[PDB]
């Protein structure tokens, strides 16, 4: 999926307190990981902020990835 | 003119307008969308109870479910109305929608005319039209006619 | 140029001339596509080589400067390779070479001019390619006389 | 042991500082300690670890490399070759100048940003026929 | 054309400016790091200014055998080359102020020898040619003491030979934050340093050799903090030069970016125009 | 011309055994020369191994030439 090149005007509005509540910093924060991690190529050596971060962004959108034909809960 | 767009809350600035109509001046003016999504339609309208101000205008909304020859036809209308007010000697301003549905709406007529679209197919005389529309708006003499609009914005060229 | 008019022209062409809106754009007075205009009857055993060769040589310069003139652009001059870098001055000396005046022409500018002799232009070829004149100044090449008369402005100018 | 005004330094690296009122160290030439009161003085001394009693009763052994050591009148300040200069030596650099000036040889910087970064500037202007297309 | 070549050339302007930002931005830490590391060279120096001036206040007057150096004979200049990339102007300052030199030289007519250090004004020299006894490169980021010894000692036997006069040596100051001022150095002169032994020295001199020891050996460690910190200065102003000309080179093409906008403009119009004839033409 | 602006199914059938034989290098250069456009923009990128390529090829390029007009031994 384009990833957030995709766009809802509709929004959260039917989304669970808890799953609403706590859904933010991945569309925000993914955004940055993507934006971010640019530096990566060229860049090296940088400060941990990026380090952990870009770890617990990369990983993290590992953890996104999902099994074709598999169900959820 | 306009610019600005989703997410600006412009019916704030509306509101703003309402209380600033009444509040600033007796003179009331209305207006009304076209070829728009309902739900944004009838959230103003409750918008409009919360508002309570709804009283001092109304208007009937294209919402775009529905054929041309209402939609482009609307705009005598509105033209009429507050032809009212400014002919009521009463002076007003009103918003207004997306120019581009509008003159589109124009060169869908045209090949509906079977006529030869301008170029770029635009309506081979759509000018006249904004003849029409550009030239309704004044301050009168007795009354004064302002307005805002938003067309759809086309890609920006 | 695709203009099938132009086409017809070059087709049915005999002889043909270019002029450089931006060579024009560029101030020259002159203002002839150089690079583009041709002479089927150029021919080298005609022009003996040294016409042939030297005119060559010259284009092959354009050829570079339009080359590089990308890399500049980009880059600006800042790693000018040295002989590129020396052989950019004695392009912008080039073109700024070929102008001079024309004794008609005061007309349009007051200043005059005068006819021109080919050997003392098949020096100019030498010279330039030599570059013979190193200190040669680039403002005064432009809309100028011989090396001799550009040598008298060189003394001034 | 501190003293008064005391440091081991060199413009790269100050090694200690501040006072030390007693340091074991052996001169190039003789015994060497630290204790107040002696007169001004300069001397060098041979590399090893010097010993050395600080503030608060701190000490330590500083290996030395050797080099020039001095105290001021009321001042103490250590300075050293951080090698001692070789004899010869420098020689073999003196060949490998003549034999490199000579017969050409490189040394080279490292940031692998560098390369990446000409491979950005050649692949970035190339394929940039764009110019011609473009009107001015 | 067609996006074909105008986005072709769109997404070439793209990935131009990423690289654009990315040389910025890294050229700029780079340079940042450059000027807070470049801070500790005065120590060791400043204290072989101070120290060795004190003691010259009567000492001095023992023997001057380093002061006169060589006799008029030959000239000389130290001299520094890049490791570094599109860094800027530079060694056209440097190597043309340099040339300005040499021309001052032959108008002497006084000899003179070349000594370089890296490769790029190696590739000056080199390039251009000259009398030159050696050069040294490639120490890079972390300058050696040890690295420039080798050097430093080659140098030596100059004054050792007493073979040629006076040296230069060049390097661009710091005109800090906004700029480096060019610099070129007298050398195989004296320091001539007349403040440190205006006070006859007061403290207690015992030394147990002959100070002469200290005179070359010592005269030569000082003279090298010079060198070492000159070189660093290079440094970090290289770092933000560089750093300053990526902001710029990157903003200009934006520029044609709009310009190449109107060409796809002129060309939407186009496409819009031929299939527009082409649309009353399939009306027919 | 350019060495692959211009192409023929045809082939080399009608490449004599020496003819045929001795013309391999050609679209190497053609790649080379080409291929060595590729650092000329770098400038000064390249060491010797390099540079005998290079070279190898500036000479092929020079080995080209032609009459404006020629018979053919």
């Amino acid at each position: 999926v384009n990833p957030g090149i995709s766009v809802s005007r509709v929004g959260g509005a039917a989304q669970t307190k808890i799953m609403k509540k706590l859904s933010g910093g991945i569309r925000t924060a993914l955004a940055q990981y993507r934006e971010l991690a640019a530096f990566s190529q060229f860049a090296s050596d940088l400060d941990d902020a990026t380090r952990n971060q870009l770890d617990h962004g990369q990983k993290v959108t590992e953890l996104l990835k999902q099994k074709q034909y598999a169900p959820m809960s | 003119g306009l610019f600005g767009g989703a997410g600006v809350g412009k019916t704030v600035n509306m509101m703003e307008l309402i209380r600033n109509i009444a509040i600033e001046h007796s003179g009331y003016s209305v207006f009304a969308g076209v070829g728009e999504r309902t739900r944004e339609g009838n959230d103003f309208y409750h918008e409009m109870t919360d508002s309570n101000v709804i009283d001092k205008v109304s208007l009937v909304y294209g919402q775009m479910n529905e054929p041309p020859g209402n939609r482009l036809r609307v705009a005598l209308t509105g033209l009429t109305m507050a032809e009212k007010f400014r002919d009521e000697g009463r002076d007003v301003l009103l918003f207004v929608d997306n120019i581009y549905r509008y003159t589109l709406a124009g060169t869908e007529v045209s090949a509906l005319l079977g006529r030869m679209p301008s170029a770029v197919g635009y309506q081979p005389t759509l000018a006249e039209e904004m003849g029409v529309l550009q030239e309704r708006i004044t301050s009168t003499k007795t009354g004064s006619i302002t307005s805002v609009q938003a067309v759809y914005v086309p890609a920006d060229d | 140029l695709t203009d099938p008019s132009p086409a017809t022209t070059f087709a049915h062409l005999d002889a043909t001339v270019v002029l450089s809106r931006q060579i024009a754009s560029l101030g020259i007075y002159p203002a002839v596509d150089p690079l583009d205009s041709t002479s089927r009857q150029l021919d080298p055993l005609v022009v003996g080589q040294e016409h042939y060769d030297t005119a060559r040589g010259v284009q092959s310069i354009l050829q570079r400067y339009q080359e590089l003139k990308d890399i500049i652009a980009i880059l600006g001059m800042d790693e000018l390779s040295e002989e590129d870098k020396l052989v950019v001055a004695r392009a912008r000396k080039i073109q700024r070479f070929l102008s001079q005046p024309f004794f008609v022409a005061e007309v349009f500018t007051g200043s005059p001019g005068k006819y021109v002799s080919l050997k003392d232009t098949i020096r100019g070829f030498k010279g330039i390619m030599e570059g013979e004149y190193d200190h040669l100044p680039e403002q005064a090449f432009y809309m100028v006389g011989s090396i001799e008369e550009a040598v008298e402005k060189a003394k001034k100018l | 042991a501190m003293t008064y005004h005391l440091d081991v330094v060199s413009a790269e690296q100050q090694m200690f500082s501040g006072l030390v009122e007693k340091i074991q160290v052996t001169g190039s030439e003789g015994e060497l300690g630290i204790y107040p009161g002696h007169a001004p003085l300069l001397t060098a001394i041979k590399p090893g670890m010097i010993r050395i009693v600080k503030q608060h009763g701190h000490e330590e052994f500083i290996y030395l490399s050797g080099g020039i050591l001095e105290v001021q009148p009321g001042n103490v300040t250590v300075l050293a070759d951080t090698a001692i200069r070789g004899q010869d030596l420098d020689e073999a650099r003196a060949m490998e100048a003549k034999r490199k000036a000579e017969e050409h040889i490189s040394s080279s910087h490292g940031d692998v940003d560098y390369a990446q970064a000409s491979a950005e500037l050649a692949k970035a202007i190339a394929q940039l026929r764009v110019i011609e297309l473009t009107k001015k | 054309a067609g996006a074909k070549d105008i986005r072709s050339k769109i997404a070439s302007v793209q990935n131009t400016q990423k690289i654009t930002k990315a040389m910025e931005m890294v050229a700029a830490s780079k340079m940042r790091k450059s000027q807070d590391r470049m801070a500790a060279s005065r120590p060791y120096a400043e204290t072989m200014r101070k120290v060795i001036g004190h003691l010259a206040h009567g000492n001095l007057e023992y023997k001057h055998p380093y002061l006169e150096d060589r006799d008029v004979k030959r000239v000389g200049y130290l001299v520094v080359s890049t490791d570094r990339g599109l860094a800027g102007g530079l060694n056209i300052n440097l190597f043309k102020k340099l040339l300005a030199e040499m021309k001052t030289w032959t108008d002497k007519g006084v000899q003179a020898d070349l000594a370089m250090i890296g490769s790029k004004g190696v590739s000056f020299f080199n390039s251009v040619g000259g009398n030159v006894v050696a050069q040294v490169t490639g120490m890079g980021d972390n300058p050696s003491l040890s690295e420039l010894i080798g050097p430093v000692k080659v140098m030596l036997q100059a004054y050792d030979e007493g073979r040629l006069d006076k040296l230069y040596i060049v390097s661009n100051k710091f005109i800090n934050t906004m700029s480096q001022v060019p610099t070129i150095s007298q050398l195989l002169p004296l320091p001539a340093s007349d403040d440190d032994d205006l006070k006859h020295k007061s403290w207690d001199y015992l030394y147990e050799p002959d100070p002469k020891a200290l005179l070359d050996t010592l005269l030569r460690r000082y003279v090298e903090s010079q060198v070492y910190q000159g070189v660093v200065e290079n440094l970090a102003s290289e770092q933000a030069a560089r750093m300053v000309a990526m902001k710029a080179a990157t903003d200009n093409g934006g520029s044609l970016i709009k310009e190449l906008q109107l060409v796809y403009n002129k060309a939407r119009q186009a496409s819009i125009t031929q299939e527009l004839t082409e649309i009353v033409s399939g009306a027919a």
